[PDB]
């Protein structure tokens, strides 16, 4: 079986919450519009990072040409939700 | 194959091959540490030649830090899945000829399906359309799929609709 | 090994054992222990190498399992038995070991060195 | 559904915190990963040392092997 | 004998007379009719060789071949539809009239009395095929590989008449009953040898031996389905066949003289065996398949003993229907994508979840399998070979990895792995496919239960 | 080196897609199946075994006699203690 | 194999590889990928049929002139092969030898 | 379908009681039997392995060398 699939408020509230378990930046703006560089500032190594342990959190894929221009979160989201099986 | 991926992608791997050293996690943490600063007092030159350079010793010094089985999360090809189930996928257009018994034997998807064919039947000149006047000569340049601006579907569709994994 | 005997007998193999003795025969002081008939030998079926002396007790226990089959401990007793009696021949072989040993140190070296004396 | 709740985990007290505390020495304040310590707190972190495996069920195993020669003798 | 061979004779005017679109039918009918009677031919008893009649007569070898090909016009000549299901119907009331008439010429050879008589219906059953194949082949450029492979039959073919009518004038009768208790042993010298080297060689052209080869693949990829099954199932029989008999005479000089023809087929086994490996367009490997289990044939005909023709003709039948029937699955596959290139499409376990089974049960049956008359007839072949030569294990053997390891690659590739999903074309099955495949395995399982029909005369 | 608007677009309007398509997907309206238009069981299952046994035990029953060698057992191991029994045997404790 | 040196790609080779070979690419990526509906049967590629073709050896029946050729063809069918034809004769005549003299020790051989 | 097998993220896996008493009860069974059997066992189970003492046997002296 393995039952529980991976469900938009599910997935939402991973990549969110991950984010904001991130603590360098705070959880003072974290939106899946908030921008994932832009606004943070954060490290192009850095994001290289986040999408290292994101992809340790669903453990699978992320091709690195395909990681290399993620960025925002509900992008993020989005590859997930289109890689993985998703939608109703 | 810029600067940016290259260095990136090494960055990443060793992360990978870092992973597959270690265990218990903390020690895999400082250790990645120690590299995060091996990187992080990097980056701050804008000089040329100097850097690449740099860069292929850690190419040299990355390929001494290899163990023969790193560890390969499941999905991607490796010894665990890589498409596992691919004898369960069967494309949409077989079904197009099923027995019309079985055909009614589940009457209303098929309904649905039809406004698919449909959908997809009226189009494809719309596309051809959009597609004949964007390329450029020969459509060299370019392996992307720009979208349509009229209302409607994004043109080259029909196979990126797909067969799911399980 | 007691004796040739012959092959006039028309057997080859166990009806001609090495003898009817399986192992030595012991000329050495006094003869060899007892005896297990060789014609119950065969009709209990014993495979070669498991035939030795001892049978007194192994064929005991062959007895022991068919004599109360539900059982699955039976006799630990006349297993011990045989074990003993086997024991105390394997024993008996590592004798000759010694025997043999202390004949080849004592005639070689006296006989050696006292021969070249002269 | 699930409830994931968040907020609590500190990095303290666990052993990031002494990986942490090395790392202080060396001055590179923090590297990041309060999840790991997810992989810490919680009912693990008291775990087993080996030779617990092989010690697992003793206690009641040779309890009643303690009272298995009671049967032969009484 | 000759109440089979009016009724196929009487089946050219059923054909020829006849109403559009009942073709099939009729002919189809009054051919399996006939394979009945076909399976009455067996009395086959005690010692001597059943005799008919004065002008031909059948042994055992004769009898199992004899059921194999009337058995096999049925399937056949039902195989052969919907390759075309479009045309003049004088097109069809031709080839299907042709066929009919190369299965007369088969019956006319196998149960040939009389080597003379055996030789003439001999060229006569290769015309009608040769006009089935290029006709209408498919025709890559045609090849004109019809023609002068008539030509590499008749090149060194046509001679082994010479020799017989020497064979004839010199002792009188060609009967082969008379011939056998007359026969005289013809001692080790040069006349002798470019004698026995006739005969053989003339045979040994039809049955490719390793050298020759070269004669079947392109002759059997140019060939419509119904030419294959021909070809491949039987046309090596025949050679194989009168080598069998003709090996009577020729007592002592076959040793020092089949020495280097044993050699080669010991090692062009390896090689074909090989070479069926690596390459792409599935209708070829089946071919080099057939060229290396009749290179074994060869193996046993030379060496004498009695094991090596049971485990020979054994091989014949066997052989006859396996490589048969995966040639017809390769038709078969080619129907659905225009290819015949191997590597172009796969799948097919996800697809056509049933014929499936028909590759597997198939490609095992040639991967020697143990209850399998392949294996029957192989094993005792290795056993008459490994008794001449304690040496010569090593080949066969090997032969028995690499023909494990094409005939199972055979069944991956083509079947399993990835569906190529720019096909979009392929039909599921038909029943007339399970049909074929159908007649051809049930039969070879079932001759897994009773071999002692299929084994040869000495038994 | 964040992406090419156009492709923010196309892949946002193909994700449409995919959600109304396996909407589609999601079969359960109606049911859509539809393909027309202690002891005693266990004592039958032990007659599945049982008539196994009735045929094969009938089989061997006139088979063993119709042929000459078949069926051949190990002669029963004899003991000494039956017949006749030679020992004199005692000791070690 | 074992990816190395790190090549700097210089300048032309950079425009010139780059530019000329994705544009042959994705000419022929695009040409095959219309993909559209009407098609039944097989996309029929001219890939792999130049494939086919040669593999099926088309100077195979012209000629081959000497160079080394025929050297490591007869060489390639030499060594091994009338070596064995050697052997099998030897081992042969050496079983012949012990059949028609002294013992096999064949005793009851019989089926053979 | 769902046992209340409470599929749950980031906290430990609940546990059936029924199922920790099961693994226990065996623990229990193998150390019970094994020190239970070790109790009638033995790792030396026979006479020991002799010894050269009796290699002397010094009667067994030869006789023509005094
Ligand atoms: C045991 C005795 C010793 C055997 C030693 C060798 C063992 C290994 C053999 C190779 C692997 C066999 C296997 O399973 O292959 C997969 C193959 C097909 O499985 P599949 O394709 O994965 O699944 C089927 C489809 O998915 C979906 O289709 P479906 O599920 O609707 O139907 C399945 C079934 C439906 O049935 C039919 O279609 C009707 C067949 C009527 C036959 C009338 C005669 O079969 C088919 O549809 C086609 C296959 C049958 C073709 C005809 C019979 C071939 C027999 C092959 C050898 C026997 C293997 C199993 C033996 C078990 C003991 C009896 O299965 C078989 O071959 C089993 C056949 C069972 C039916 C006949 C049973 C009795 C036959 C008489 C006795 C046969 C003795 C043969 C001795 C050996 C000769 C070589
Ligand atoms: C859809 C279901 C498909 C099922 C497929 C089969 C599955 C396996 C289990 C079959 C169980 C039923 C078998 C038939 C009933 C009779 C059995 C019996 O009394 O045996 C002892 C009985 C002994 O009595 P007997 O007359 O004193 O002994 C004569 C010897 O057995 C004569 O010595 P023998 O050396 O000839 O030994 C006979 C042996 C060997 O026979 C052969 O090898 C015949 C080879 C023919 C080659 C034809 C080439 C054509 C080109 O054959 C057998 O043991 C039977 C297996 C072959 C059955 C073929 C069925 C058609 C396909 O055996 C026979 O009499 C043999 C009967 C003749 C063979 C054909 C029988 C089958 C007819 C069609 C039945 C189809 C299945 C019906 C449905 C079953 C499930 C619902």
């Amino acid at each position: 079986s393995d039952a529980p699939p991976l469900t938009l408020e599910g997935i939402k509230d991973r990549v969110l919450y991950v984010l904001k378990l991130y603590d360098k930046i705070d959880p003072e703006k974290l939106s899946v519009n908030s921008h994932f560089m832009k606004d943070l500032g954060l490290d192009s190594l850095d994001q290289v990072e986040i999408i290292m342990a994101m992809e340790d959190e669903f453990g699978f894929e992320i091709p690195d040409i395909d990681a290399e221009k993620l960025m925002c979160p509900q992008e993020i989201v989005d590859y997930i939700a289109d890689k993985k099986d998703v939608y109703e | 194959l810029t600067h940016q991926q290259k260095v990136l992608q090494l960055y990443k791997r060793a992360l990978r091959h870092l992973e597959s050293r270690c265990v218990h996690r903390d020690k895999y943490r400082y250790f990645a540490c120690l590299l995060r600063a091996r990187f992080d007092e990097h980056k701050n030159e804008k000089d040329m030649v100097k850097a690449t350079q740099l860069l292929r010793e850690a190419e040299k010094e990355f390929w001494h830090g290899q163990h023969p089985q790193p560890y390969i999360f499941p999905e991607s090809p490796g010894g665990t899945s890589y498409e596992r189930y691919e004898c369960y996928k069967v494309p949409e257009w077989c079904l197009d000829d099923w027995h019309p018994s079985e055909k009614a034997m589940y009457p209303d998807y098929f309904a649905k399906r039809e406004q698919w064919k449909k959908l997809r039947r009226e189009s494809w000149e719309r596309e051809v359309k959009q597609l004949q006047e964007e390329t450029p000569v020969g459509g060299p340049r370019t392996e992307a799929l720009p979208p349509a601006r009229k209302q409607g579907d994004l043109p080259p569709l029909w196979w990126h609709i797909v067969t799911r994994p399980r | 090994a007691r004796r040739y005997l012959g092959d006039a007998s028309v057997e080859p193999e166990p009806l001609r054992m090495p003898t009817f003795p399986p192992d030595y025969g012991f000329p050495e002081r006094k003869e060899r222990e007892m005896v297990a008939t060789q014609q119950e030998m065969n009709d209990a079926q014993l495979v070669l190498q498991q035939r030795d002396y001892c049978a007194h007790y192994l064929i005991r226990f062959l007895k022991c399992k068919r004599d109360s089959f539900p059982n699955f401990l039976a006799c630990k007793h006349e297993q011990h038995d045989w074990d003993y009696c086997e024991h105390l021949d394997y024993v008996k072989r590592m004798k000759e070991f010694e025997r043999e040993r202390r004949l080849l140190q004592r005639k070689k070296r006296r006989e050696q060195r006292e021969a070249d004396m002269a | 559904m699930e409830l994931p709740d968040y907020k609590q985990w500190k990095i303290e007290g666990t052993p990031l915190e002494t990986v942490q505390e090395k790392l202080a020495a060396r001055g590179l304040r923090d590297p990041w990963g309060r999840n790991e310590a997810w992989r810490y707190m919680g009912g693990f972190a008291n775990n087993v040392s080996f030779v617990g495996a092989l010690l697992k069920g003793f206690k009641w195993g040779f309890a009643a092997f303690v009272v298995a020669v009671g049967a032969e003798y009484y | 004998m000759l109440k089979y061979i009016i009724p196929t004779m009487m089946l050219m005017p059923l054909t020829w007379l006849s109403k559009n679109s009942m073709i099939w039918i009729n002919t189809t009918l009054h051919s399996l009719l006939i394979s009945l009677t076909s399976l009455l031919l067996l009395n086959q008893f005690g010692d001597n060789s059943l005799n008919f009649s004065l002008t031909f007569f059948s042994d055992s070898l004769s009898t199992p071949l004899l059921i194999l090909t009337m058995w096999l016009l049925p399937l056949m000549l039902m195989a052969s539809q919907h390759h075309l299901s479009k045309e003049n119907l004088a097109r069809k009331k031709l080839f299907i009239s042709m066929l009919i008439l190369l299965q007369l010429f088969l019956i006319m050879t196998f149960t040939a009395t009389e080597l003379i008589f055996f030789y003439i219906m001999f060229e006569a059953t290769l015309v009608p095929t040769l006009i089935i194949i290029t006709r209408w082949g498919n025709q890559t450029e045609r090849l004109n590989a019809g023609l002068y492979f008539l030509f590499y039959t008749l090149a060194g073919s046509l001679p082994l008449l010479v020799a017989l009518i020497y064979i004839q004038n010199t002792m009188g009768s060609l009967n082969f009953l008379i011939l056998q208790y007359w026969v005289q042993p013809m001692p080790n010298s040069w006349s002798n040898t470019f004698m026995w080297l006739a005969c053989m060689m003339a045979f040994m052209v039809k049955m490719p031996l390793y050298g020759l080869h070269l004669w079947l693949p392109k002759a059997h990829v140019e060939a419509p389905i119904a030419g294959s099954m021909v070809l491949a199932a039987i046309l090596l029989k025949l050679g194989g066949y009168g080598m069998m008999r003709i090996t009577l005479l020729l007592n002592p000089i076959t040793d020092f003289m089949a020495y280097p023809f044993i050699m080669l087929s010991l090692w062009g086994m390896i090689m074909t065996s090989s070479i069926c490996l690596r390459q792409t367009d599935l209708k070829s490997l089946i071919a080099y398949s057939s060229v290396s289990h009749m290179a074994l044939v060869i193996v046993a005909i030379l060496i004498q003993t009695p094991w090596s023709y049971m485990g020979a003709t054994a091989l014949m039948i066997a052989h006859g229907l396996t490589s048969s029937m995966l040639f017809c699955l390769a038709n078969s596959n080619y129907e659905r994508v225009h290819s015949r290139t191997m590597i172009l499409a796969r799948g097919l376990q996800t697809l056509l979840p049933l014929m499936a089974a028909w590759w597997l049960l198939a490609s095992l049956t040639n991967l020697a399998l143990p209850p399998s008359i392949n294996l029957i007839g192989e094993l005792f072949v290795v056993m008459s070979t490994f008794s001449w030569s304690n040496i010569t294990i090593i080949l066969m053997g090997l032969n028995m990895v690499i023909t494990a390891l094409y005939s199972l690659y055979m069944l991956i590739t083509t079947q399993r792995g990835k569906h190529t999903h720019h096909i979009n074309n392929i039909l599921p099955s038909f029943t007339r496919e399970n049909a074929l495949m159908s007649l051809h395995m049930l039969p070879l399982l079932l001759l897994s239960l009773n071999p002692k029909i299929i084994l040869g005369p000495l038994y | 080196s964040g992406y090419t608007p156009d492709e923010k677009l196309r892949l946002q309007q193909l994700r449409e897609l995919r959600r109304r398509w396996l909407k589609d997907q999601e079969l359960s309206p109606r049911e859509p199946v539809l393909p027309p238009r202690t002891y005693r069981h266990s004592i039958f299952a032990f007659t599945h075994v049982l008539i196994p046994v009735w045929i094969i035990h009938y089989y061997l029953k006139y088979h063993v006699t119709t042929k000459p060698y078949t069926i051949v057992e190990k002669k029963p191991r004899i003991f000494p203690g039956d017949t006749i029994l030679e020992t004199g045997e005692v000791i070690p404790p | 194999l074992d990816p190395a040196e790190y090549d700097i790609s210089s300048e032309t080779r950079k425009a010139q590889a780059e530019r000329l070979a994705i544009r042959s690419r994705l000419k022929r990526e695009y040409q095959l990928q219309y993909n559209d509906p009407s098609r039944r049967g097989v996309v029929e590629d001219p890939a792999l049929i130049r494939w086919t073709c040669a593999r099926s050896a088309n100077v195979y029946p012209n000629f081959r002139p000497n160079t080394k050729t025929s050297l490591l063809g007869a060489l390639f069918g030499i060594g091994p092969l009338i070596f064995w034809y050697y052997v099998f004769k030897t081992d042969r005549d050496r079983k012949e030898k012990l059949i028609q003299e002294g013992k096999l020790d064949r005793t009851f051989n019989i089926s053979y | 379908g769902g046992a209340h097998i409470e599929p749950r993220y980031r906290q430990f896996p609940q546990l059936t009681r029924s199922q920790v008493i099961q693994a226990e009860f065996f623990s229990a069974t193998m150390w019970f039997w094994i020190l239970w059997r070790f109790w009638h066992d033995s790792d030396a189970v026979l006479g020991h392995f002799p010894y050269p003492d009796p290699s002397q046997w010094t009667d067994e002296e030869l006789g023509i060398p005094p």
